[PDB]
């Protein structure tokens, strides 16, 4: 099945074992993890458009 | 214990299993090789008494 | 380690075996609880300056 964010527990360590992942690719590997910073600025747009 | 690949003749390593044993009982979060130590250090004492 | 949002399950008693907390000091104890009220405003003023 495809992940969702309450599967990740957040640590600080983050060693060889783990997968070697780039922010905007994290997007697309999880479901619905919004961050909203991004997200604010195209309704921004859309708005005065 | 060393096997759990059916299909490739690599083997686990044992610090690899033992590790995973302890996830169980409860899940890790940060280690460190310190911990490793201690544990095999008592470990051969046991078997050597 | 931190704790996260999916830790905590919704009641309506909160007894005195709980831990006394206000709404800023909810926010610093977990991490990545966004009430986005207050968020949008800062967006919001920023795109205007
Ligand atoms: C049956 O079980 C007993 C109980 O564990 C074993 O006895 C242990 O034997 C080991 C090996 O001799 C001992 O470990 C060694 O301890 C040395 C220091 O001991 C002194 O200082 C400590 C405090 O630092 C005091 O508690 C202690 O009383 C002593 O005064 C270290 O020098 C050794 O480390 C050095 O060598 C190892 C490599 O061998 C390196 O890893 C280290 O870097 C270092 O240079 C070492 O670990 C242990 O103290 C003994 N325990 C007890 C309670 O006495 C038996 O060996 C075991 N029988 C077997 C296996 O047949
Ligand atoms: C993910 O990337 C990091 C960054 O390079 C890798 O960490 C390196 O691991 C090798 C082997 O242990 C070390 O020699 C390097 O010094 C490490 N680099 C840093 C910056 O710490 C890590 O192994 C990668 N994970 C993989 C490929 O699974
Ligand atoms: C958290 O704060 C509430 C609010 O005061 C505390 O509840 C009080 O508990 C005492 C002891 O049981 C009662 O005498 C008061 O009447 C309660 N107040 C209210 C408004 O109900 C609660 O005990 C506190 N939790 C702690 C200190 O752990
Ligand atoms: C990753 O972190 C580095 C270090 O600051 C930064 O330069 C880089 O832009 C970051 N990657 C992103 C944000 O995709
Ligand atoms: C979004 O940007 C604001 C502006 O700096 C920042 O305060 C906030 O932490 C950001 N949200 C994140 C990183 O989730
Ligand atoms: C807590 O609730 C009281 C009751 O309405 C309110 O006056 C107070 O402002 C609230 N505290 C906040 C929002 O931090
Ligand atoms: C944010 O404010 C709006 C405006 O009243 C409200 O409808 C909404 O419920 C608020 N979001 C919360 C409380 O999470």
């Amino acid at each position: 099945r495809k992940p969702q964010m309450s599967d990740f527990v957040q640590i600080t360590s983050c060693e060889v074992t783990f997968l070697n992942t780039t922010h905007t690719t994290f997007q697309e590997i999880v479901i619905d993890y919004i961050d909203i910073n991004k997200t604010i600025a195209d309704m921004l747009e859309q708005y005065h458009s | 214990m060393a096997l759990g690949s059916i299909t490739s003749a690599v083997a686990v390593p044992f610090s690899m299993q033992v590790q995973a044993r302890l996830n169980y009982v409860a899940l890790q979060t940060d280690v460190l090789q310190e911990n490793q130590k201690i544990l095999a250090n008592a470990f051969n004492n046991a078997i050597g008494n």
